[PDB]
């Protein structure tokens, strides 16, 4: 259990790394590109409209991530109170385990 | 079974504005809706999708063509 | 569309989920076509 448990969390701290890594460089992104919009004239609507779309895309990012921690505490979780006679229904998760 | 009146009737794409205009006089029209829990036309025909069509996965045209491939065609 | 596709994630609550065919169905679904290219290297 202490090393499977230990491999565990550096997989799910990998995730996370990433997770950070690549919301700051859409967030630099972001800045470098309202540089421009402010560069030339541009009507204020229009300068939201590519934050909204921006902020957007990052919760996309971040959900993503998410989604990927969720399904690796569901394999420890699982695997950890595992029993005879318990029933899996994913095989997605059963492949995994 | 457990199906509201109201969920449908999104369904098809009228806003709720349109339901209290419709409904008017009626007054469980509207707690109908009130107490309905489904926002938006396209989450309303999912509500649909998986109680017709339990153990399918659906899509967007497939979500659309459901109801319109029931009835109407 | 951006919250309502997570909402078309309910396809998800579908892969979970009455008839011998049906049941077929689903499984050989999961799996993706190849092209030639994958093809002739299988």
């Amino acid at each position: 259990l202490s090393t499977l448990e230990a491999e565990m969390a550096v997989e799910k701290k990998a995730v996370e790394d990433q997770r950070d890594a690549d919301l700051e460089a859409r967030a630099q992104k972001l800045e470098a590109d309202l540089a421009e919009l402010e560069a030339e004239g541009a009507k204020s609507d229009v300068r939201r409209k590519v934050r909204d779309s921006g902020e957007r895309e990052m919760r996309q990012l971040r959900d993503r991530a998410q989604r990927e921690l969720d399904r690796l505490d569901e394999i420890w979780n699982t695997f950890t109170k595992l029993a005879p006679k318990q029933l899996i229904v994913d095989e997605v998760l059963y492949r995994e385990l | 079974r457990r199906q509201p009146v109201t969920v449908l009737l999104k369904a098809l794409g009228w806003t709720n504005e349109q339901i209290v205009e419709r409904f008017g006089f009626s007054e469980i029209m509207m707690g109908t809706l009130e107490k309905d829990t489904t926002s938006g036309t396209d989450e309303a025909l999912l509500d649909i999708y998986r109680k017709l069509r339990p153990g399918e996965p659906p899509t967007k045209e497939s979500a659309q063509t459901l109801l319109e491939n029931l009835f109407f065609k | 569309a951006k919250k309502a596709p997570a909402k078309r994630a309910a396809k998800s609550a579908a892969a979970k989920a009455a008839d011998s065919v049906r049941a077929y169905l689903k499984q050989i679904g999961k799996v993706a076509l190849l092209n030639a290219e994958e093809e002739v290297e299988l």
